């Protein structure tokens, strides 16, 4: 059930987590009950640049929050998705337009239309924090 | 204000907040409200496995066959996300067993993609088209084969 949907190897994931530092976090939220919140905190705490995306907030965890990925002025390398499977797949094309290298679908966010629209490398049914703990943790 | 109520209904339905859903509906929120891409409260409850909410939405007149701008139906989402009980209720309430999304996928294709044996069995019993082809000409069968699930492939032929 945390079985990856993608066919990538540990080394592929390791490269992604170490090569790229600039992460757009979609569905960022101040709510403690959203996993987007605990993951964003963990990424900030481990040296990543995180740009929260959610049209419902102006700021999340003390960083400016943007309505869409395209609105982010910074370079974006990875798009980390915390939105419904009915919704998340639409960000592949948005990521392509932004020049992102990777689109990462967290648990219960993937829908196969993401494949058809698909760089960019697709990571599917994995967690950035849990992968980082597993591969790069102390 | 209908947009405000619609956005809250969408969210409460997605979150499985049975009580908030009833409150919002008692307050005028429309079960057939849509977001910008055409998703409805029933799409989201189906996608997230909120069974009770699926039932109350339908009882209140929700369109079981609503499609978003990519042709995605509540049955498509329930099938891919592996929600068996929701699949059965949707079918019972008239869901089109052979709806095709933007990619040419039917619920049978989506069930095969995520390897849901029980859901495939149910769709077949309900007249799923075993011969249906997606945009690249592939049947549900083809898909399970490419994925090595030959136990699923055997009932999909
Ligand atoms: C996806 C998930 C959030 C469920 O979402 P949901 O209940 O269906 O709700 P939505 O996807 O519609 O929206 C979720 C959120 O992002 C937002 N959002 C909705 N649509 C959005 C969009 N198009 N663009 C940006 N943000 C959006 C919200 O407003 C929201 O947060 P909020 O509660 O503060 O308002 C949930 O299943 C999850 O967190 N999955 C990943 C879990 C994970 O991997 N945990 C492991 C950590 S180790
Ligand atoms: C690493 N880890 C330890 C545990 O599983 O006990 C966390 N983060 O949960």
């Amino acid at each position: 059930a945390t079985r990856p949907i993608d066919g990538l190897t540990d080394e592929d994931i390791r490269e992604i987590l170490t090569r790229y530092k600039k992460i757009a976090l979609v569905g960022a939220s101040p709510k403690p009950e959203r996993d987007a919140n605990i993951v964003m905190k963990y990424l900030l705490e481990h040296g990543y640049d995180v740009y929260p995306v959610n049209p419902n907030y102006e700021e999340v965890l003390g960083r400016k929050c943007y309505p869409s990925v395209l609105d982010i002025p910074d370079k974006v390398e990875v798009v980390d998705l915390f939105v419904n499977p009915a919704k998340a797949w639409r960000f592949v094309v948005y990521a392509i337009k932004k020049g992102a290298k990777v689109v990462w679908f967290q648990y219960n966010t993937y829908y196969p239309l993401a494949a058809r629209q698909a760089g960019p490398i697709i990571v599917a049914n994995r967690c950035m924090m849990r992968e980082h703990e597993r591969l790069l943790g102390e | 204000f209908g947009q405000d109520l619609g956005k809250k209904l969408l969210e409460a339905a997605a979150a499985g907040q049975d009580d908030e859903v009833r409150i919002l509906m008692a307050n005028g929120a429309d079960v057939n409200a849509t977001d910008d891409n055409g998703l409805t409260p029933l799409h989201l409850a189906a996608a997230n496995g909120q069974l009770e909410i699926v039932e109350v939405l339908l009882k209140n007149g929700a369109d079981v066959n609503a499609s978003d701008s990519a042709g995605i139906t509540p049955l498509h989402l329930a099938a891919y996300d592996g929600h068996l009980e929701i699949v059965e209720v949707l079918l019972k309430h008239g869901a089109d067993v052979n709806a095709y999304d933007r990619a040419g996928w039917t619920p049978l294709h989506l069930a095969a993609l995520s390897g849901q044996l029980e859901i495939v069995e149910v769709l077949l019993k309900h007249g799923a088209d075993v011969n249906a082809q997606d945009a690249l000409g592939l049947t549900a069968f083809d898909i399970s084969i490419n994925q090595g699930q030959e136990d699923l492939a055997e009932i999909l032929q």
